């Protein structure tokens, strides 16, 4: 078991205080030098209806947005049955995966 | 966070701009109840404060 | 006719647009640079081949 | 502050549409940038514009 190098999937620890959040918000610094464009990749996960409430607090659907110079975007998840796995590692999930 | 600063450079491309008059939409008989209108220090007016 | 920034353009969205703006500017350059060439050459082939009439 | 102010901890979502063009933007809780460019009075909050 591994994941992208480009981005971090991030599963919340542990009982405690796992439960659904309204959004939270992330900067996204620099890192690169001089005259470079930086391209940042990153996205989401959903599963099962029940797999969804064991993973992190919440059955309902979570919603996403992106904001680079100007360009914004927004994104909303989907619950139940995805589309056939296709291009992937050939072992078979109940999630999904949008980059 | 957004587009808005090249708002001045929008601007310049017109041979003609006008602040408005009056005011496009009443603030404090928006939706959502009544507004009493917030005001900021270091945003000083003719007078002060 | 003149060649300058287009109004709408804004650096920081819409940079393919504007790309293709920086395209058509080094375009026109070229072309009308070649014309103008050509009416040079042609004035000057006049001019040495003109050079014969006092002998008339 | 923000229970304060208004009567919502929560962050609170907006959208523009005008002939066309439609924006969506989310706002923001904690703490947020180091101030800029602005009159220079510090305050706790920020604006999106
Ligand atoms: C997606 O959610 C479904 C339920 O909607 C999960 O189904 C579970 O799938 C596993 C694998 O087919 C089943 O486990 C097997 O069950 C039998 C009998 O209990 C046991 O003999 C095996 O050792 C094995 O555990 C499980 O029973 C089935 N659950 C139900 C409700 O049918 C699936 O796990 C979910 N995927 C994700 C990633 O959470
Ligand atoms: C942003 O929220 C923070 C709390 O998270 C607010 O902190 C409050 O800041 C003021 C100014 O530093 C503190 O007031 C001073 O407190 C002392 C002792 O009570 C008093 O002697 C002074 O006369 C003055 O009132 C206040 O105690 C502090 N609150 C806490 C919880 O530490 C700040 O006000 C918030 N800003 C916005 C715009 O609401
Ligand atoms: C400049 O700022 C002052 C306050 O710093 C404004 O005075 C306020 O006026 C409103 C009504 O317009 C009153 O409700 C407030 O009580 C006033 N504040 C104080 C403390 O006097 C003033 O209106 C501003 N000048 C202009 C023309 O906008
Ligand atoms: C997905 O797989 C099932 C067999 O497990 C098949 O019946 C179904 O047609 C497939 N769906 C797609 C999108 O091809
Ligand atoms: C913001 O100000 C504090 C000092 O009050 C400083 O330590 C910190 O580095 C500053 N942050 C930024 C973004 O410069």
């Amino acid at each position: 078991n591994g994941f992208f190098a480009t981005m971090a999937w991030a599963v919340p620890k542990n009982d405690k205080n796992k439960t659904a959040t309204n959004p939270l918000t992330i900067e996204v610094p620099y890192i690169c030098t001089e005259g470079e464009d930086q391209i940042t990749v990153w996205g989401f996960h959903s599963d099962n209806e029940t797999q969804m409430a064991k993973l992190y607090g919440d059955s309902k659907p979570q919603k996403f947005t992106s904001s680079a110079n100007g360009v914004t975007t927004h994104y909303v998840s989907q619950i139940g049955g995805f589309p056939n796995q296709t291009e992937d590692g050939g072992l078979p999930q109940s999630g999904r995966i949008v980059v | 966070r957004t587009k808005i600063r090249q708002l001045p450079n929008l601007l310049r491309g017109y041979e003609h701009i006008r602040l408005s008059t009056h005011n496009v939409i009443n603030a404090e008989n928006a939706p959502g109840g009544p507004y009493k209108i917030g005001t900021s220090g270091s945003c000083p007016n003719i007078t002060n404060g | 006719k003149n060649l300058q920034r287009l109004s709408g353009a804004m650096d920081e969205l819409h940079n393919e647009i504007l790309e293709l703006d920086e395209k058509v500017d080094d375009l026109r350059a070229d072309t009308i640079s070649s014309q103008i060439e050509l009416a040079v050459l042609l004035s000057n082939e006049g001019i040495i081949n003109s050079e014969l009439a006092l002998e008339r």
